[PDB]
């Protein structure tokens, strides 16, 4: 998961200095600012609160596989800790297999998942 | 030495117009290179203009310089150079190609030097 | 110090770099709405130059003033410029070529009109004290038809009214994103007109002379929205050339600056170990 | 009557930083960019020319007020020279009280001797 992301933040970082531009090509950089927007709130954290690596994978995944396209930037945030909620609540057998495996679930069951919680998270 | 009391009026002001000139022709310097002529003003095209040809018949003849080029040299007077340069100011002469100000010495030569190459 | 003078003077290079990369990529988006436009103006322009090629000639005589010359006694000139500037020579050429041709072929106090299009011919024709009877401004980077619909209807009213006799029209045409001329178009009266090879002859009603007097204006006008449309490509294509020329100015002096950054570095770190061992010494 | 200098200074420098390729053309910007360099023109001296603290406060007055905004800025130079001479002999009063009292006469006063020097000064 990690070089997708690598990647996509390395195209937000050429075209940071651009952001303020909505008549640029509507069809590349636009996207790639959207993209790069996400994946830099995605990347922030919490003072004294350190993440378990099965839950950091799950959450680049679903940063990566465009899930979060449709998620307002300024609630990314709200989504992730949702998420993480979700994801102790009911979804410990992809935790465990993760845990145990050191590799990626199913990626349709990953993806129902995702799907499943969305369906159930509220935007402002 | 260079004061309207010692070297006179018209000898400063003309010193004084030509070095204001030239400080605005080398401040554009920057622009000049990283846009080009294309974004000055409408006078700043006038500054640069007449800053080149003064800058070019700043430049002189040397009699010691002759056994290395065969120019045969010339000695202008301080009265002659200030009427020159006074007229170049004046825009006299703007409509004369630059070269002809390089190595000629009084006023008319540069006339005689862009009508030689046929202007 | 030398080092930090040569440390900022780079810094600020790049920022205007910078900036000028912004705007080449802004200009080269506006281009290609610019050619999308110029490429859905075509249907329009092409039935009503069929339409007119049909009827102005080989259906009838000529009917109507606009199709037949008349004595000068004044001319009307329209110049489309942009807004702003930070273009290379795009309205300097086109300014110049007007200016030079009005010195040399006309310009008598009051045998010529100018109308102006942009802020830079408004300046320019004020400064140096032309006429000027229309004006137009603060255009968008895509004008629509009604932006100036009102301003070529009463281009039109003038020429019918006999306020001057021919009209002429400057622009610069878009050929590629290096190529942008300076064309000159005598718009009236309608002088030249090209064959169509469909020649279809319809039964008018009413008469000739109110079809054409009512199509004629909208040709002029129709001319004038497609000169516009050319104009405004040839202004975006020179923008972004020139930001293009202007990012590689600023590339070539961050370099040379920094060869000398590298040369006071070297002589900084050379006079400081110099001056540490020598009091070293002292001692 | 000099507090506001330093913002005029300030204010013309920021401006003209730029103003000679942005063709931003505001209204304001125009007017600071003119107040500005008259003010330039206006601080301008010869060499072992001294001129009285009283002068200075009238010129910096007429100046601040905005009378000399119509004088052209190559006439600047010369329309000081003739206040100089005119106040050598018209509204002494007005100097005798300043270099009494160390404040400033009263406004209407000042005002229109200002003007009627103004009137009788011919402009190039």
């Amino acid at each position: 998961v990690a070089g997708t992301l690598r990647l996509d933040l390395a195209a937000y970082r050429e075209l940071e200095a651009f952001a303020q531009f909505g008549s640029d090509l509507d069809k590349a950089t636009q996207a790639k600012l959207a993209r790069g927007a996400r994946t830099v709130e995605v990347l922030k954290q919490d003072l004294h609160q350190p993440i378990p690596v099965e839950k950091q994978v799950l959450i680049i995944y679903a940063l990566t596989r465009g899930f979060l396209d449709d998620i307002p930037v300024e609630d990314v945030r709200r989504f992730e800790k949702e998420f993480y909620l979700f994801l102790d609540q009911n979804g410990q057998h992809l935790l465990e297999h993760i845990r145990t495996t050191k590799d990626l679930p199913n990626e349709d069951d990953l993806n129902k998942a995702i799907e499943a919680f969305k369906k159930t998270f509220v935007v402002s | 030495a260079l004061a309207p009391e010692i070297v006179g009026e018209e000898h400063y002001q003309v010193a004084r117009k030509v070095q204001q000139t030239l400080q605005r022709y080398k401040e554009l310097q920057d622009i000049i290179a990283i846009l080009g002529m294309d974004e000055l003003s409408d006078e700043d095209k006038l500054v640069v203009h007449r800053a080149r040809r003064i800058q070019f018949f700043l430049s002189q003849n040397f009699h010691v310089a002759e056994q290395f080029t065969g120019q045969p040299g010339s000695y202008v007077p301080v009265k002659e150079t200030v009427r020159g340069f006074k007229e170049i100011l004046e825009g006299k002469y703007d409509h004369l190609p630059e070269d002809a100000f390089r190595l000629v010495g009084r006023i008319e030569e540069v006339v005689e030097k862009a009508k030689a190459m046929g202007v | 110090a030398s080092l930090r003078d040569i440390k900022t003077r780079i810094n600020a290079t790049k920022k205007t770099s910078q900036i000028t990369k912004a705007m080449e990529m802004v200009s080269t988006s506006k281009l290609n709405r610019a050619e999308q436009n110029a490429k859905s103006f075509v249907p329009y322009m092409e039935k009503i130059q069929e339409v007119v090629a049909n009827v102005a000639l080989g259906a009838g005589g000529a009917s109507h003033p606009m199709l037949v010359s008349r004595p000068v006694k004044k001319t009307g000139y329209l110049v489309i410029t942009s807004d702003r500037g930070l273009a290379g020579a795009y309205n300097s050429n086109v300014l110049r070529l007007v200016y030079q041709t009005i010195q040399k072929r006309h310009a008598s106090p009051d045998e010529y009109a100018i109308i102006v299009i942009g802020r830079v011919g408004l300046s320019f024709f004020r400064k140096r004290n032309m006429p000027v009877i229309l004006d137009i401004t603060r255009l968008p980077d895509q004008p629509s038809f009604a932006d100036i619909k009102e301003i070529a209807r009463k281009t039109v009213g003038l020429f019918a009214d006999g306020t001057f006799d021919e009209l002429y029209m400057y622009y610069n045409h878009y050929v590629s994103a290096i190529q942008q001329e300076v064309t000159e178009r005598k718009l009236l009266p309608l002088t030249d007109l090209a064959e169509n090879k469909q020649r279809t002859v319809y039964e008018f009603e009413p008469s000739q002379e109110e079809i054409l007097d009512v199509l004629l204006p909208q040709y002029a006008e129709s001319l004038i929205y497609g000169a516009l449309l050319d104009a405004k490509a040839s202004e975006h294509a020179a923008r972004m050339t020139a930001m293009k020329n202007a990012t590689d100015n600023a590339n070539e002096l961050i370099r040379t600056l920094t060869l000398s950054y590298n040369r006071a570095r070297q002589a900084a770190i050379t006079q400081e170990i110099t001056e540490i061992v020598a009091g070293a010494n002292a001692l």
